[PDB]
RNA sequence: CAGGCGGUAGGGGAGCGUUCCCGAUGCCGAUGAAGGCCGACCCGCGAGGGCGGCUGGAGGUAAGGGAAGUGCGAAUGCCG
RNA sequence: GAGUGAGGGCGCGAGCGAUAACGUCCGCGUCCGAGCGCGGGAACAACCGAGACCGCCAGCUAAGGCCCCCAAGUCUGGGCU
RNA sequence: CAGUACCGUGAGGGAAAGGUGAAAAGAACCCCGGGAGGGGAGUGAAAUAGAGCCUGAAACCGUGGGCUUACAAGCAGUCACGGCCCCGCAAGGGGUUGUGGCGUGCCUAUUGAAGCAUGAGCCGGCGACUCACGGUCGUGGGCGAGCUUAAGCCGUUGAG
């Protein structure tokens, strides 16, 4: 019985090919390069999933904070305007009814505020 | 290979180390034992030779065996005509079988034969069977005792 | 002295660019259409000057 | 239609290239002249090529001088032939030696 | 116009019977009508109130119709020869249609 | 999938300053007014905002003690010099200029720190040359 | 259903990918074995496995498990 | 059936040393190493918290934070800088 | 057509280098023409079939295409809304990238790494504990106070 090499490891390192295309140096034409990304590429691809995550989100915020300012109130506290409420809901994200449509937010404020009295 | 025996520097060299001009690093060099004509002598006895194929036709028969311990066919020696008894009994290419036929007359006549037997000596072929089923026996004696 | 690395193709091109070839250039004749080059001598217009080859 | 070639050199590849990129986009007049005239090499050779190259494509492929616009050529290397260069302390200086190839091509009109 | 509420850690809004995605979720495919609570509605031509919670005696129509899907995605360790990966990944996907409430 | 992409803003315009603007304390949440604050569809990446300025801000509120008492001082030298400078000093040359200064200590930066910050007529009019609005908040 | 889950060496569980065996006077196979370029569907957590297209030019080995000069980025390694 | 003593940072008891060193010997505690994957730490494994497969345009809080370059009152005082 | 080229002084030492096709049928002829090396045609099942011709990948090659670019800072890749050319009625699927965010690699050593501490030409391709015998704990087993025969001899295509 005998066993040699041949085509095996190359294919292994081929699939990272596929996944190189578009890349600058080495790394768009190399085995042990791309490999090397797979790491970079790969862990921040992946990682950059809290990353991409932890971006949309804070940018909300933001723009929240923007004009809640303009009706006067303001965040922190603010969210408390919604506790001393009855319950607590938005999902700072759905609180978009500002980007299109937000005088619907407006009565919020109203909302949120008048618990303190 | 008795190889050139030592050779290149050291320290510097062709900047890769080395001494022993036996260089297991080529397709022609020294490298490993794979293989080994001792191909290990390994076996058994024939306090299973036995207890095997009881079992395996016992449910083989439940496939159809049977076995006239000695039946004729004609001229021993001619090839057709054996199988003028294999329709006679009932029996067609398919089903595959075998049998144990200690004389060269039938053996020196079955020839070629596929799906089929035709031993006569005593080796034992169990296997064979496997890819085939039915069969017959030279005298329970033949078997041994 | 000596370096330690491999060349890079991106600063192939890149430093080359200027190597864009200049071509020559030429004008246009007398006689026949010998297109000679500013001062030159050719049998294709010949010319009416010195004298070289022909002219028709 | 409108074509020739230009493989089996002897030399530099990349002193031809832009050669080419010289007379890449003109016509059979352009290219033809300006360059035949036009020292340094390349010219003695890239000339006997579009001689043949449309001589033919207007033979056995019917054609029509003047219109024949440049198309371009293909900017390649060949094979080689090999010898070392002695030295100081019959050390390692060697090489061999580049030839050359690419494409030649216009169109009618 | 909108309307509002969530599906497991997931708010959610819409307006007439569209949908998507968001994992999956227990009962045959779409050939049943299910619907949870709500919040608030919408401020504009119909509504203007939001209050504790809402979904006091108050559910939505949310329509089926299955289409459930097994997805893809991709990992590996990856940082000093610990990329112990030999592990991609899937992943839920369910798809079905709204309605309303 | 909620997006806020309004396709495009097109920032605003306003106006103010005056011998009562405490300089650079105020800078910080400037800035922070032009990007785009009030401009909700307010994308981070792209650069919306508004477009203002100050006039009569040669020597606006002189802030506090700065003066003599702050080397405006960034410009590295190459032989062995660079420069220096205290308040007596820039609070003069060129008063815009100065201000620029106060608050480019911080400021923000990047192909967007750079655009937003285009637009940032200062000096001591008052009146805004090449104007086209200045809705000025007190 | 509580639980467990980072985790170098080490020490378990399998599985996977990789060349001869019978099966091979069984079976695909030139409306193609085999190489491949491509595949942005399906199956595989992975191992991979597919799975079908175009170039491709003569064979392959089923389920199964029975044998293992491989499961090779590299060592200024051998070589081209 | 295998690692095994070439560990060290911190802190404390404590001997060294000119309360000399991100040092030495031990003890021990420690966590890094082996947790160079979190976070703070301005950037910096060993100092505090906190110990790890999905999806997240999900929420609550500890370390730890609310003018800027990025998150949340230039809050309230009430003084004292 | 190697123990040759070759390197040696002796001894010595040692290379590379198989593959058109069923059949050479091996290129007729005529315009480029320095012979060279071209185009047609023909044979030709097949000239991505013709003589470093089998099939022909890979490092290294641009024709030529398409997406990018001259305020600009970076292990570079990623993740993100966006825009920017193929394909899907639609759903979208795409390719690329702007900026914004985000980013200390990789293979070997150790209280201690990314690190100018080593190695890393580059791609391919070759590469490393079987196995003999021998010792000795487990595992499906059978026999089981009982439980196991070498070296031969007939015989074995084979097997026995």
């Amino acid at each position: 019985p005998r066993a040699k090499t041949g085509v095996v490891r190359r294919r292994k390192h081929k699939k990272i090919l596929k996944l190189a295309k578009g890349y600058w140096g080495l790394r768009s034409k190399s085995f042990r390069k791309a490999r090397e990304t797979l790491f970079a590429a790969g862990n921040y691809a992946y990682a950059h999933r809290k990353r991409r995550k932890r971006d949309f989100r804070r940018l909300w915020i933001v723009r929240i904070n923007a004009a809640c300012r303009q009706h006067g109130l303001n965040y922190s506290t603010f969210i408390h305007g919604l506790k001393k409420a009855g319950i607590e809901v938005d999902r700072k994200n759905l609180a978009d009814l500002a980007v299109r449509e937000p005088q619907v937010f407006a009565e919020l404020v109203e909302r949120a505020k008048a618990a303190q009295g | 290979a008795y190889s050139g025996r030592k050779i290149w520097p050291q320290k510097h060299t062709g900047r890769a180390r080395h001494g022993d001009i036996g260089a297991p690093i080529f397709v022609g060099g020294g490298v490993v034992f794979g293989p080994k004509p001792r191909d290990y002598s390994y076996t058994l006895p024939k306090k299973v030779r036995k207890k095997g194929l009881a079992m395996a036709v016992a449910d083989r028969a439940r496939e159809g065996k049977l076995l006239l311990v000695e039946a004729f066919a004609g001229v021993n020696g001619k090839t057709k005509e054996f199988l003028a008894w294999a329709k006679e009994a009932g029996l067609d290419g398919s089903e595959s079988v075998l049998l144990v036929t200690g004389n060269e007359l039938v053996r020196r006549a079955a020839r070629n034969l596929p799906w089929v037997v035709t031993l006569a000596p005593e080796g034992l072929n169990v296997y064979d069977i496997v890819r085939t089923e039915r069969l017959v026996m030279d005298l329970d004696a033949w078997e041994v005792f | 002295p000596v370096p330690k690395k491999k060349t890079s193709k991106a600063r192939r091109d890149a430093r080359r660019s200027h190597h864009a070839l200049t071509p020559p250039i030429l004008v246009p004749c007398p006689e026949c259409k010998a297109m000679k080059p500013p001062h030159t001598v050719c049998p294709e217009c010949g010319y009416y000057a010195g004298r070289k080859v022909l002219e028709v | 239609e409108a074509k020739a070639i230009a493989r089996y050199v002897r030399i530099s590849p990349r002193k031809v290239r832009l050669v080419v990129d010289l007379i890449r986009g003109k016509s059979l007049e352009e290219a033809r002249n300006i360059l035949r005239y036009t020292n340094k090499r390349g010219a003695y050779f890239v000339a006997k090529v579009l001689e043949s190259a449309a001589a033919n494509a207007v033979n056995n492929h019917d054609m029509l001088e003047d219109r024949l616009y440049v198309k371009a050529a293909y900017v390649d290397e060949g094979p080689a032939l090999k010898r070392v260069l002695p030295r100081a302390r019959g050390r390692a200086d060697i090489i061999k030696k580049r030839t050359s190839h690419i494409t030649v091509i216009l169109g009618e009109k | 116009m909108f309307a509002i509420v969530k599906t497991g850690g997931k708010q959610y809004r819409v307006e007439p019977g569209l949908k998507l995605r968001v994992e999956k979720l227990d009962a045959e495919p779409g050939a049943t009508v299910e619907l949870p609570v709500l919040l608030l509605g919408g401020e504009k031509t119909v509504v203007g109130t939001p209050v504790v919670e809402g979904a006091s005696v108050v559910a939505e129509v949310l329509g089926h119709g299955r289409g459930k899907k097994i997805l893809v995605s991709k990992f590996k360790a990856k940082v000093q020869y610990r990329r112990k990966k030999g592990h991609r990944q899937p992943y839920t996907e369910l798809l079905i249609k709204e309605i309303r409430g | 999938v909620k997006t806020y992409v309004p396709k495009q803003v097109e920032p605003r315009w306003v106006l103010i300053d005056a011998e009562g603007k405490t300089l650079g304390r105020l800078a910080t949440k400037i800035a922070t007014l032009l990007r785009g604050k009030h401009r909700p569809d307010w994308t981070p990446n792209v650069a919306m905002g508004d477009f203002v300025v100050v006039v009569n801000a040669d020597k606006i509120r002189v802030t506090g003690k700065k003066l003599e008492q702050k080397i405006y001082t960034r410009y590295s030298g190459y032989p062995g010099g660079l420069k220096k400078i205290p308040l007596e000093k820039m609070l003069a040359t060129h008063p815009e200029r100065v201000l620029e200064h106060a608050v480019k200590g911080m400021l923000p930066k990047g192909p967007l720190g750079r655009r937003l910050f285009k637009r940032l007529k200062v000096y001591a009019g008052p009146d805004h040359p090449h104007q086209a609005q200045r809705p000025e908040k007190l």
